[PDB]
């Protein structure tokens, strides 16, 4: 039932939420692949297949002075986009400055990072 | 409009609190003391001169189910002052609890206490996602029990858990052991806590046992003081790291187990190779027994010698890990999602 849930990969692209007070909260789209180092994300690829199907990858990004709520928040969320998605989505944890090549690859002028954030559920 | 209430049930002690905080509110003794009608937690040590004292719950299951109501109504009423017909619980259970004993908890939460929702979690995947993961193996040792957990993708591999032959009450009873070298006969109940105390406050794990045995016999600077309730200081010398020593060696216990670091390798190799790299770089540590200082550092040590040099051996004691387990269920329990995870009364009354 959850909102963000029914619009979770339904056509290609990349969707970003962001971890606010224990919810997922889209990111506004003018922000995209800047990450504030206080908070934690959770960020949907899908691609469309040659068979037309839909491919998700699933990546939970850690900023290095998030809190733990955010975090374990982001890693269950993650966890239940994926079960919603029927299983079908691969996990990928990304810790700030050690990030995946497949995750910088999504935005097209990498990944760079701020200062702040929204404040803890704790 | 409503705030969960969270249940760590744990051999030694209950953690419970509300959703939504960082910590456990109520953390006391899974005791419960009848006369020689019931008194539950630190009232009924008090009262231990007069009063019976059994532990519901062992190796993390539980197996006395009336004294266990006793617990959950103590942990409501007396610790949380909280209706529990007015809140939904998420309480916590062992990894491998036997799904008959499930029922049996959570046929007393929606008989006896009229729960309106409930949710079961495992321990040790709650422990997981406190320290932000949804792939790895948890490591939790306890007072009653020790579990190897391996978890991908959110959820336990069930025919790769495996437990180790030991855990805190036993290392508390070892130093109760070791210490008649030095003279002190510790054995009540009291003395016990004393010196589980001890152990918590002076303990720490060798980097290399054999070596420290050897340094250690060089000179007093192993030793160090303990001031007891009586006033009287009691000295710990090489007890101080062969006491939880017998976590990697059961056998100073006289049991056959294997150790914390072959049940870990143990524990990987269940898993189907392709995950296993995951796994041995996400080696999470919880619950009070992996407290001792040196712990990451020697289990790192132990299992990078067991497992494939191609694997890339990560082991994560995180600092508030004693709690992990309820602090990982406040976080479930306070997201947006949880009013979808639990089963609520009704459901289970028509079931
Ligand atoms: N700093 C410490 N160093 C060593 N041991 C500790 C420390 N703090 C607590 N312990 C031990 O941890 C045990 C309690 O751990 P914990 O609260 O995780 O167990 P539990 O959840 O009640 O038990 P279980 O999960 O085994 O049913 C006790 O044996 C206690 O003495
Ligand atoms: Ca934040
Ligand atoms: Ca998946
Ligand atoms: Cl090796
Ligand atoms: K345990
Ligand atoms: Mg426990």
């Amino acid at each position: 039932e959850h909102p963000e849930f029914l619009k979770a990969g339904k056509e290609p692209g990349l969707q970003i939420w962001r971890v606010e007070k224990f919810d997922l909260v889209p990111v506004p789209p003018n922000l995209y692949g800047d990450f504030f180092t206080g908070d934690a994300y959770v960020i949907l690829k899908t691609v469309q297949l040659r068979q037309g199907q839909l491919q998700y990858d699933l990546h939970y990004w850690l900023g290095n002075e998030c809190s733990q709520d955010e975090s374990g928040a982001a890693a269950i969320f993650t966890v239940q986009l994926d079960d919603y998605l029927n299983g079908r989505a691969v996990q990928h944890r990304e810790v700030q400055g050690f990030e995946s090549s497949t995750f910088s690859g999504y935005f097209k002028s990498g990944l760079k990072y701020k200062k702040g954030g929204v404040a803890s559920g704790f | 409009d409503v705030q969960a209430l969270v249940v760590d049930n744990g051999s030694g002690n209950v953690k419970a609190g509300v959703a939504g905080d960082d910590a456990p509110r109520s953390v006391f003794p899974s005791i419960v003391g009848r006369p020689k009608d019931a008194f539950v937690g630190d009232e009924a040590q008090t009262k231990r001169g007069i009063l019976t004292l059994k532990y519901p719950i062992e190796h993390g299951i539980v197996t006395n189910w009336d004294d266990m109501e006793k617990i959950w109504h103590h942990t409501f009423y007396n610790e949380l002052r909280a209706a529990p017909e007015e809140h939904p619980v998420l309480l916590t259970e062992a990894p491998l609890n036997p799904k008959g004993n499930r029922e049996r908890m959570t046929q007393i939460m929606f008989e006896s206490f009229n729960v309106p929702a409930m949710y079961v979690a495992i321990q040790a995947v709650l422990s997981l996602y406190s320290s932000g993961r949804t792939t790895g193996i948890v490591l939790d040792s306890g007072d009653g029990v020790s579990h190897t957990v391996p978890i991908y993708e959110g959820y336990a591999l069930p025919h790769a858990i495996m437990r180790l032959d030991l855990a805190g009450r036993d290392l508390t009873e070892y130093l109760m052991k070791i210490l008649h070298e030095r003279g002190y006969g510790f054995s009540t109940s009291a003395e016990k806590e004393i010196v589980r105390d001890i152990k918590e406050k002076l303990c720490y794990i060798a980097l290399n046992f054999d070596e420290e045995m050897k340094t250690s016999e060089q000179s007093s600077d192993i030793e160090k003081s303990y001031e007891l309730p009586d006033g009287n200081i009691i000295t710990v010398g090489n007890e101080r790291f062969r006491c939880p020593e017998a976590l990697f060696q059961p056998s100073f216990l006289g049991k056959e187990a294997a150790g914390i670091h072959t049940t870990t390798f143990n524990s990987i190799k269940k898993c189907d190779v392709d995950i296993r790299k995951d796994l041995y770089g996400n080696i999470v540590l919880s619950g009070g027994t992996t407290m001792y200082e040196g712990i990451g550092e020697r289990l790192t040590r132990d299992i990078t010698t067991l497992a494939p040099s191609t694997m890339k051996i990560k082991v994560v004691a995180p600092p508030e890990r004693k709690y992990s387990v309820w602090i990982g269920g406040s976080i479930l329990s306070s997201l947006s999602t949880f009013q979808q995870m639990w089963i609520t009364k009704e459901e289970y009354d028509e079931s």
